[PDB]
């Protein structure tokens, strides 16, 4: 669920196993070293939505939908300025391709059985 | 120091709007199409791509320039 996504993004942040952005994320997806994929839908996407769905609909690739770019951008740790409470300005990240090495969590297991269901 | 000779400028680099979405072509069917070329070297397996010039195709870092 969303707190499981928050935990796996924090684990990827502290273990540096993450590919933020879109260009190196597409590099990682065409590199075939991918485990999970996320997307914030209903944004200003005239064609990026169909590009990213035809990209993520290849093989072994999962999906998690977020309401806006501002929330997963906070979970990935993109822009952290003035961290004493609320941040100053956080820019939204579109998609995240994540490598998982420290896969020891109950949240990982419940999100994995959410993908498999 | 302002001298009577004209002053040169550093190269400003022109900003492209969503170039990666121009490489992969998405039609109405379940297929993915590659417009420009790919990379054949052992350093970059399938990741980076080549330039679409009018008389050659230039690699990003491997310098495999193939001219027609």
């Amino acid at each position: 669920v969303n707190t499981a996504l928050q935990e796996v993004l924090k684990t990827a942040l502290i273990h540096d196993g993450l590919a933020r952005g879109i260009r190196e994320a597409a590099k990682a997806l065409d590199k075939r070293q991918a485990h999970l994929c996320v997307l914030a839908s209903n944004c200003d996407e005239p064609m990026y939505v169909k590009l990213v769905e035809a990209l993520c609909a290849e093989h072994q690739i999962n999906l998690i939908k977020v309401d806006d770019n501002k929330k997963l951008g906070e979970w990935v740790g993109l822009c952290k300025i003035d961290r004493e409470g609320k941040p100053r300005k956080v820019v939204g990240c579109s998609c995240v391709v994540v490598k998982d090495y420290g896969k020891e969590s109950q949240a990982k297991d419940v999100i994995e059985e959410y993908f498999k269901c | 120091k302002s001298y009577t000779t004209p002053k040169k400028n550093k190269h400003k680099r022109k900003k492209v709007k969503l170039a990666v979405l121009k490489y992969y072509k998405v039609d109405e069917n379940g297929k993915i199409s590659r417009l420009r070329r790919e990379c054949p070297s052992d350093e970059c397996g399938a990741g980076v791509f080549m330039a679409s010039h009018f008389d050659r195709h230039y690699c990003g870092k491997c310098c495999l320039t193939y001219c027609f």
